[PDB]
């Protein structure tokens, strides 16, 4: 390897002198067809370089290539001709650096990956969703999570990447792909997904519980008369297997992952990792099964009954999810689901869930079967939280005295008796002093918060509507 | 100025009750002359006259909803001290007055409010200190007062506030802004707190006051428990108190 690092540095120098050139877009700019025709020769020589990989680092630059690649990725919307093979060439470039990456910029890999989702058109998003979960995220969750202690991005920035995914895409294929892969690959995803349903924006409150409910089909109340069966979750496309020199590489999904670099490169004519099927994996599963970690199959029917067959719970809907990869392959590689002091912020999520239920509001019933399932009123809950809870539930009683003669309004006025009434009876048992302290016209600053308090007008009509909601509150028994 | 403000509120009640009287250009010259008198382009009118002028501007924008391109309404000022005077007197009272919130009543739609967003960022970044803090206050009030209608454009201004943090523009005003961000938890912080703990709180500072602000925001951040969903009329009172602080700061001779 003498002229290969020389010619990669020469193209780095070419893009550097074209970057110090202020981007006036003077022609000839090389088109994306010509850019990917050059980088296809670069992909072939990178294939012949990464045919000997087993830290076998050559003398290539991977740090300035990162900033050159993100500036090229921001030159993607400035292009017209040749965008699909440009995206394929960017994909080949980044995945061939993935064995030869430094551990200082690899932590900020997948957020920068999702940061250019909105710049791409939706017809390139299918290649994005067909390549990410194969290559980009798993090596960041495998190669970088062995060194914990540092702040990793699946702890902090997973909610950010998932909000951007809920924002910019409208495919249950894309959201189901990213939700299953990030839940299966890393634990404690449910707390950050609760945290993004909690303090996320308002337009991602419908789909982040809609696409959750494929994987969380339990928060429906019993006797589940449901008319919100819009976009019935047909799962994602079965992945077309890269290993050309296999036998069954047409239709079946993958179950393990070949990450051994030299065999994958010199056998599949495609970058590592190779996602191996059930029949594909068991050839090198005898000596190299420390690399093969269990992947799961696209389940278009995730059962609302519990997925373990030896059922013993009384309620067929099972709440808690644990996702180890021990024995989740007795049904067709299907994700098996299962059945203390962390409660209060969960109820805070419900405060922020039902706060924008003022104006298809099926999330009120999800809060109803959330609050009575595993949220316990005790002395661990502080005074401010209980005051905030009783004030927000009083606004919910008044706002459900509204919404007259709509179907979801008829459903929320059907489930308003016999479900929250025992909760208010427990409230009257344990903390009736703080409720009648909150029934005072101007309470303490821990109580009268939120809502439409931002008014540049008189606040005494707010007290008149407070007396009106007390009037609507009295014949509720 | 108090009966003059009474006159202007007489005009304002005529606009409030009779919407069809907004056609004659004499009313438009009244709007233009009261805006240029409120701007003064050292002697500023009191709060009722300024409230009357801003409510007149608010009515003229809602009523003539097809004409009146806002680029001369939020007027052109090549001098930046006139620009920060526009931010103080014209912009942020307009933001506080326009925010009623009733879902059956309309308000300023999407293109004028994104012009406002790009306006405040282009004040902030060039596409020296009190003008920058006033721009942070304008960004503060448009973020808190327009929660429901800026539902498309979060990531681009996430990159702009990323650029703000990369340049340390203003200094401690950025730390007060991110302290508000991590305190009240408005939904841009989900794309900002990994940038805090991974870049800003991971790379230390050098100035001792910036160290004390950094330890302050670190103790506010590292407590991962339940935050305070404030009543936020006290946030409006903080806007008025900061407005009065800067109002006595600019009429003090220096």
């Amino acid at each position: 390897m003498s002229t290969k690092a020389e010619q990669f540095a020469s193209k780095i120098r070419y893009l550097q002198e074209y970057h110090n050139r202020v981007l006036h877009n003077i022609y000839p700019v090389p088109s994306g067809t010509d850019i990917a025709n050059t980088l296809k020769y670069f992909s072939q020589t990178l294939l012949s370089i990464l045919s000997r990989t087993g830290s076998d680092y050559p003398s290539l630059d991977y740090q300035g290539l990162y900033v050159t690649l993100v500036t090229l990725l921001d030159l993607v919307p400035l292009l017209q001709h040749g965008q699909h093979d440009l995206g394929q060439s960017i994909f080949y470039t980044t995945t061939c650096l993935l064995p030869f990456l430094n551990d200082d910029i690899l932590s900020t890999l997948p957020y920068t990956m999702i940061s250019t989702l909105a710049t791409f058109p939706p017809f390139l998003h299918k290649d994005i969703i067909e390549y990410l979960s194969t290559s980009f995220l798993p090596m960041a969750i495998l190669g970088s999570s062995r060194r914990e202690g540092v702040p990793a991005h699946v702890n902090l920035s997973a909610s950010s990447m998932l909000m951007i995914a809920m924002q910019y895409t409208s495919n249950p294929v894309y959201h189901c792909q990213l939700l299953e892969c990030l839940m299966k690959y890393k634990q404690e995803v449910w707390k950050d997904l609760l945290y993004v349903i909690a303090y996320g924006p308002s337009q991602v409150k419908p789909p982040a519980v809609q696409m959750l409910f494929h994987y969380w089909p339990n928060l429906k109340p019993p006797g589940a008369i449901s008319e919100y069966r819009g976009l019935q979750y047909t799962a994602w496309n079965p992945i077309h297997c890269q290993h050309i020199e296999c036998h069954n590489a047409i239709n079946k999904p993958a179950v393990k992952m070949c990450i051994d670099p030299s065999l994958s490169v010199a056998l599949g004519d495609k970058p590592p990792p190779l996602y191996l099927c059930e029949e594909c994996s068991e050839r090198i599963a005898g000596d190299h099964s420390e690399w093969l970690i269990d992947v799961l199959l696209p389940q278009a029917e995730i059962s609302a009954i519990c997925q373990k067959k030896n059922c013993s719970s009384h309620v067929r809907r099972a709440v808690v999810t644990c996702f180890s990869a021990g024995c989740c392959g007795r049904h067709g590689n299907r994700p098996v689901r299962y059945c203390a002091e962390e409660l209060v912020c969960a109820v805070e999520a419900v405060i922020s869930l039902l706060k924008e239920a003022e104006f298809q509001r099926l999330l009120s019933q999800f809060g109803i079967w959330f609050l009575v399932s595993l949220c316990t009123p005790s002395e661990n809950t502080p005074t401010e939280s209980l005051a905030r809870l009783v004030a927000m539930v009083f606004q919910w009683f008044h706002s459900t005295a509204y919404m007259m003669d709509d179907e979801v309004g008829s459903l929320v006025e059907k489930l308003k008796p016999q479900f929250v009434t025992k909760w208010l009876k427990t409230v009257c048992d344990v903390r009736f002093d703080v409720m009648v302290m909150c029934l005072l016209p101007k309470p303490m600053e821990f109580a009268r918060v939120g809502g439409y308090w931002d008014k540049s007008c008189s606040t005494v009509t707010q007290l008149k509507e407070g007396l009106n909601r007390i009037l609507c509150l009295i014949p509720y028994n | 100025w108090e009966p003059a403000s009474n006159l202007i509120e007489g005009v304002c009640l005529t606009l409030q009750r009779q919407p069809i009287i907004s056609f004659l250009p004499h009313l438009r010259s009244l709007i233009n002359v009261c805006v240029n008198l409120v701007m003064g382009v050292y002697l500023s009118p009191p709060l009722p006259f300024s409230t009357a002028v801003v409510r007149l501007v608010a009515l003229q924008i809602q009523a003539l909803k097809e004409d009146f391109p806002l680029s001369h309404v939020i007027s052109p000022f090549t001098n930046q001290e006139r620009r920060e005077g526009m931010l103080l007197n014209l912009l942020i009272p307009f933001v506080l007055t326009v925010g009623s919130g009733s879902k059956d009543s309309p308000w300023l739609e999407q293109p004028e409010v994104q012009l406002l967003l790009q306006t405040v960022i282009n004040v902030l970044l060039p596409p020296a200190e009190s003008t920058s803090q006033a721009a942070y206050l304008a960004l503060k009030v448009i973020l808190v007062c327009f929660e429901r209608q800026l539902g498309s454009q979060w990531y681009w201004l996430s990159l702009q506030v990323k650029e703000m943090a990369l340049r340390k523009v203003g200094g401690l005003a950025l730390w007060d802004f991110l302290d508000f961000i991590v305190r009240t938890r408005i939904p841009i912080f989900v794309l900002l707190r990994p940038f805090i703990q991974c870049k800003l709180l991971a790379q230390p500072a050098e100035n001792h006051e910036e160290l004390s602000a950094r330890q302050h925001i670190a103790d506010q951040l590292e407590r991962r428990f339940i935050p305070r969903p404030l009543c936020k009329s006290s946030l409006i009172a903080e806007f008025n108190s900061e407005l009065k602080i800067l109002k006595e700061a600019v009429h003090s001779g220096s």
